[PDB]
DNA sequence: TGCATCCGTGAGTGCAG
DNA sequence: TATAATGGGAGCTGTCACGGATGCA
């Protein structure tokens, strides 16, 4: 919205367009750095005020809520390696 | 008795006869999964289709639970999970006033019911009662998790607006995968009036000056320092924010 | 490593244990005068997470340095303020409870593993009925 | 309409607090609670669609 | 001052001023949190002279792309006759452009 | 299929006492706890842990927890175990294991007796937080106090007594759980008696009062300023998915923006900093900008007054609050050709 | 409709309004609604006895209509659209 | 066994709101 | 802490179409 000074909804419309067009990281882009990739978000505005080029992307943190929501829906997600091990896209914090 | 002097005996079993989740975590605790694929397939042997249609149905879950490793007893929680905070705030909004999910008052509904039954269990209050306090707990975790799917759903006072449940954020147009996985809004971009301009080339388009600055905003800092209209970067952005 | 796959799967109550951080023992939210959460309660920092960045909950220990010594008079573990967002809790129930998914997720999960009618799950679980699991014998109306 | 739903309110109010607190000590003026009404109105105008 | 030559002694743009994108039409400050000045802060202010602080530019200023002539100011405190206003706050201002 | 509909049957089946099953009942429940406490001086075990071992074995092992408050867990061995130090005595003291069992059972058939009752009061104390159920809990859960302590011998019919201990739960209830944010009970007694008389104003004064006139019909050390601050916590926190517009495409919760997280010019400022002050230490010199970086610090700060200052910098006490005074002074100077650092002011 | 309330019994008498503590400009600027209080004499009579007391007890502001058609409600206009439905019949 | 019959699930995009 | 008091109360309405699971001549 205007009054808060919004962001364009990017929605699976335009992601289809994208995808038709091939694009992939312009709507990797529009996935991570311009929406909610917190790191690599803050990330890339530092590399342009720097004058580098934006920095491949991590994990979205609109992903992370996906699986803590389906935690406390009882449900047990969990990204893998190629080789069947797991994967911690929340880089230990939630391990004791 | 002791007025006369008899020891009564009611006829009577001592026979074990439960009710609700209590019962069913036993019962599917007591599946030798690998039996009942045994006899499922047994059957399936069976003419007139029918039996041999269920036994299928029924064969593919137990298929189901044996190649993954899950045990059936698992879809009975006796820890229910909770979400972070975050996930679910309490946030003061400008008027120092407080907004919240609807998760909490959820939880509490459901933190109530569980606290009030761990009371009457150690006052040894009757069945009938006790009994109402475990429906009761049910119907917390059945709104918790997925209000308004069974029974009536979840209402705070004075509205009529079902409370949104854990799978109500799940699922839906409005939900976590449609609205914010399968496409989110994003920085760097703008809107405005479009109008025709017969004098571009086909691979061009007219672009007002304010939405450029913006929608280039850090490119324009960084620039404007390798020219020098401002020091450093930081002033840079100072010079923009009035016009 | 790189993520190549996605595996979803069943939660056991030893699991959801695995998760948590504290039990929520109180439905309380935060302090209606210090407006800072109630311990044991849905937003208690001694279970999900410092409130700020790398600062203890009381006062104890105050930066970056101190990174992991849960402070001992108030008990808040000294990282960053985005723990709140990932650490799980677990309430820990009297008498265990159904996952409505697989009551009532048509065919049931539950009621086609043990041959239970849809109308029998309900009221074996509703208590509407009970349901025998060793009958010592028990006899009614002249059948056992 | 949205006032006989506020009237109608009103009467679960006094209904109430006729056969609970003391059956002849009792005017008008305290048998009544306004609000259940000026409430029903402040809905109409407010949060109608 | 420059930032500041349409304001009143108390903090509203003089009726009849020129305001435009990011001109401040209301001066507030609100008070600082327990992140008061961190290490980092409190050392960059160690070098020049003025120490950190207390209160905070809150003010009012006006959204990107819009602006105009202020036309008139309201101004409700609560301690003035005829006005009480939502519990907890001291004073509303509203300041109308055209 | 309706929760409510059902508990009301299961009620419909214990039937209504009658005079005399109240006071069979009530009597056979004070001469069981009297038998507890002389069944606890005999044996000297210890009232209660002796109470729930009564209560075990008559109610069924159906049930069975180690009940906080006892010593012991109680595991149905130590029930055998002592049912059974219990069930040893002699005709003329094991006569009182009889009566405690006898008289637990009638605790349950009286409690069960006046479920109907408690029906008819939490019913009057709906719209008020608490779902009728909720209501109905909290209401037998003070019923079960008032057997505990009953005195048939008062001659009252047990209705009378209990009317109160009902009410008295059904009431803490309505006012320890229903708000989001919890408030001590006597904050919100006192918070519903300016609802009280704050209506009783507004229906003399054919409008609703000021602060002011509020603080003087609620009396002395009531100013308006105090009326205010007093509303301000009873307010009550409002929904984020409070629905906005009349479709529903929007939700109250998204028009919030969050301002805990940095944002992203935010985070990329803190780091121009943290390292352009790094760009003013090993300028001029990395030695005494250590000691200084030590009077401070690039993360967590180092700053107290005069104590590790004195331990462990190099040089002496009030020497190293000199050179920090010429760390700082170089520092003055050192930012007077490399200008880049005002612009963090703001 | 409402009237009267049953077992002791109230009845309902009258009501009156009153003009409204505020113009319409003044309540368009103070954020306030343009109304007036409503007014209802009411008259206790116990089911048993011959109770009676009288009292007008006062029952809120109902919100006035300005001379156009609209409404002033927390200081802003407001209009109230008329509702087509399928009408009460067989 | 074939076929009523019920219950649960869907029902376009973005923008103003 | 004690006259006595012992089974609730609002439903809401004018869509549709498909697929799957359950009941019945
Ligand atoms: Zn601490």
């Amino acid at each position: 919205g205007k009054a808060q000074f919004g962001g364009q909804r990017f929605g699976e419309m335009e992601v289809w367009a994208l995808e038709a067009y091939g694009a992939a990281h312009t709507l990797q882009e529009m996935l991570t750095l311009k929406s909610d990739d917190i790191e690599g978000r803050n990330a890339a505005y530092e590399a342009i005020i720097k004058g580098e080029d934006v920095p491949e992307p991590s994990v979205p943190e609109s992903f992370r809520v996906l699986v803590k929501e389906l935690q406390a829906l009882a449900l047990d997600v969990q990204t893998l390696d190629e080789k069947d091990n797991p994967v911690d896209i929340f880089e230990g914090l939630a391990s004791k | 008795d002791l007025v006369r002097n008899v020891v009564r005996v009611v006829e009577s079993y001592d026979i074990d006869a439960r009710m609700g989740a209590e019962a069913i975590q036993q019962l599917l605790k007591e599946l030798d999964l690998e039996a009942l694929e045994k006899e499922l397939l047994e059957e399936m042997k069976h003419p007139s289709r029918a039996r041999r249609a269920k036994a299928r149905k029924r064969l593919e879950v137990v298929r189901a639970f044996l190649d993954s490793g899950n045990r059936p007893e698992w879809m009975i929680l006796e820890a229910v999970p909770v979400l972070p905070p975050d996930l679910r705030p309490m946030v003061q909004v400008d008027g120092g006033r407080f907004a919240t999910s609807d998760l909490n008052d959820l939880y509490r509904r459901l933190i109530n019911r569980n606290n009030r039954l761990k009371k009457l269990l150690a006052q040894g209050a009757p069945e009938i009662i006790i009994r109402n306090e475990k429906r009761m707990l049910q119907e917390a975790v059945d709104a918790l998790l997925d209000n308004g799917r069974r029974g009536a759903p979840v209402t705070n006072p004075g509205s009529d607006r079902p409370l949104r449940s854990l799978t109500d954020i799940l699922s839906g147009k409005q939900g976590r995968f449609r609205q914010n996985l399968l496409g989110k809004r994003v920085d760097y971009s703008g809107r405005s009036v479009i109008v025709v301009g017969p004098q571009l080339k086909l691979h061009q388009c007219g672009l007002p000056k304010r939405m450029a600055l913006e929608l280039f905003k850090p490119f324009l800092l960084k620039k404007m320092e390798e020219k020098g209209i401002a020091p450093n970067v930081k002033a840079a952005r100072r010079m923009l924010e009035r016009q | 490593k790189e993520v190549r796959k996605v595996r979803i799967a069943l939660a056991s109550p030893e699991k959801i244990r695995s998760w948590s951080y504290g039990e929520v023992e109180k439905p309380e939210t935060i302090n209606y005068r210090t407006l800072k959460p109630e311990r044991d309660g849905l937003f208690d920092e001694r279970i999900f997470g410092p409130i700020k960045d790398y600062e203890c909950a009381c006062g104890k220990y105050k930066r970056q340095r101190f990174e992991g010594k849960v402070c001992e008079r108030c008990g808040v573990e000294v990282t960053k303020s985005i723990v709140k967002r990932y650490r799980m809790g677990h309430i820990e129930l009297a008498t265990p409870a159904a996952h409505i998914w697989f009551v009532k997720d048509v065919p049931s999960k539950i009621g086609t593993l043990l041959d239970l009618s849809a109308t029998e799950l309900e009221q074996v679980l509703y208590f509407s009925k009970y349901i025998v699991l060793d009958p010592k014998g028990a006899i009614l109306n002249g059948v056992p | 309409d949205q006032f006989r739903v506020g009237l109608a309110r009103l009467a679960r109010g006094v209904r109430e607090r006729m056969l609970m607190g003391s059956e002849d000590s009792l005017t008008p003026a305290k048998l009544v609670n306004s609000r259940p009404l000026e409430a029903a109105i402040r809905e109409f105008f407010s949060r109608s669609q | 001052e420059a930032a500041l030559r349409d304001l009143d002694e108390e903090g509203v743009v003089r009726i009849g001023a020129e305001v435009k994108p990011g001109d401040i039409l209301v001066g507030r400050t609100s008070f600082k949190g327990e992140s008061e000045p961190t290490p980092e802060e409190r050392l960059l202010r160690s070098i020049f002279g003025e120490k950190a602080r207390d209160v905070k530019d809150t003010s009012l200023r006006v959204p990107p792309g819009e602006g105009g002539i202020v036309v008139r100011t309201v101004r409700l405190r609560r301690g003035d006759p005829g006005v009480e206003l939502k519990p907890g706050v001291r004073e509303v201002v509203r300041v109308y452009v055209a | 299929s309706d929760p409510v509909r059902q508990y009301l049957h299961e009620i419909g089946q214990v039937p209504l006492l009658t005079l005399e099953e109240e006071v069979e009942l009530a009597r056979k429940v004070e001469e069981g706890m009297e038998a507890i406490k002389k069944l606890s001086e005999i044996t000297g075990l210890d009232p209660d842990l002796i109470r729930e071992v009564v209560r075990a074995k008559i109610l069924g092992s159906a049930r069975v927890r180690h009940i906080p408050g006892l010593k012991e867990t109680l595991d149905p061995k130590t029930v055998e175990e002592i049912d059974q130090k219990l069930k040893s005595l002699p005709k003329e003291h094991k006569r009182y294991l009889h009566i405690a069992r006898e008289g637990e059972a009638a605790r349950q058939h009286l409690i069960e007796a006046n479920l109907r009752l408690v029906v008819s009061i939490a019913k009057k104390y709906t719209g008020r937080g608490l779902s009728f159920l909720d209501l109905i809990q909290e209401g037998n859960q003070g019923l079960i106090r008032a057997v505990e302590k009953f005195e048939y011998k008062r001659r009252f019919k047990f209705s009378t007594y209990a009317t109160w201990w009902i009410r008295q739960a059904i009431n803490r209830a309505i006012a320890d759980q229903a708000r989001t944010i919890r408030i001590p009970v006597h904050m919100v007694e006192t918070i519903n008696k300016l609802s009280r008389t704050a209506r009783q104003l507004q229906q003399e004064l054919g409008r609703e009062p000021t602060y002011e006139e509020i603080a003087e019909a609620m009396g002395p050390g009531w100013d308006a300023k105090r009326v205010e601050e007093t509303l301000k916590i009873a307010q009550e926190p409002v929904s984020l998915e409070t629905p906005i517009g009349d479709e529903k495409d929007s939700f109250y919760g998204d028009f919030i923006p969050d301002e805990h997280l940095p944002s992203p010019v935010d985070a990329a400022t803190q780091s121009l900093l943290s390292e352009e002050l790094e760009k003013a230490l090993s300028k001029l010199s990395e030695r005494e900008a250590m000691v200084l970086k030590l009077r401070k610090g690039l993360i967590d700060g180092r700053e107290h007054t005069l104590e590790e200052v004195g331990a462990f910098f190099g040089v002496t006490r009030e020497r190293i609050r000199q050179i920090e005074n010429k760390a700082l002074r170089k520092l003055k100077y050192h930012e007077s050709r490399t200008r880049k650092l005002r612009d963090f002011l703001d | 409709e409402t009237f009267p309330i049953e077992e002791l019994v109230l009845d309902f008498l009258e009501y009156r309004l009153g003009e409204p503590p505020f113009p319409q400009d003044e309540c368009r600027e103070k954020d306030l609604t343009y109304q007036a209080p409503l007014y209802a004499r009411l008259q206790l009579i116990h089911k048993d006895t011959g109770l009676i007391k009288e009292d007008e007890v006062f029952l809120g502001h109902i919100p006035l209509m300005t001379e156009d058609g609209s409404f002033i409600i927390n200081g802003a206009d407001r209009v109230i659209v008329s509702q087509i439905h399928r009408s009460p019949g067989v």
